[PDB]
């Protein structure tokens, strides 16, 4: 998976 | 619930992406009310967009923009996330 701040 | 954001160009959404990495499409994965799709809230910030639109931690990521992302890898959701500036017209569902 990735993690992404948006 | 179809979520509305405006941000300002200084701000972001206030909340964290999280799902399966894929670059393309894959693939016949079956959303179901336990897991809907393959990216989700992994947390919103109280007092950021989402959140004053009532976003919420868990959140499943259904659309974006009118797109349907249930089955699309992460770099791509957040590519399709980036086009539209700021402004993100967001249908989601809550597992809980």
């Amino acid at each position: 998976q990735l993690v992404t701040s948006l | 619930s179809v979520a509305i954001l405006q941000k300002r160009d200084h701000e972001g959404f206030g909340f964290v992406l999280r799902g399966a990495k894929a670059e393309t499409p894959i693939e016949e994965f079956t959303p179901t009310p336990a897991f809907p799709a393959l990216q989700y809230l992994e947390s919103v910030d109280v007092e950021g967009v989402a959140w004053k639109a009532g976003l919420r931690t868990g959140d499943f990521l259904i659309e974006v923009n009118g797109v349907n992302v249930v089955k699309v890898g992460h770099k791509q959701v957040v590519g399709l996330i980036r086009q539209g500036g700021n402004r993100l017209v967001m249908k989601v569902v809550s597992v809980t």
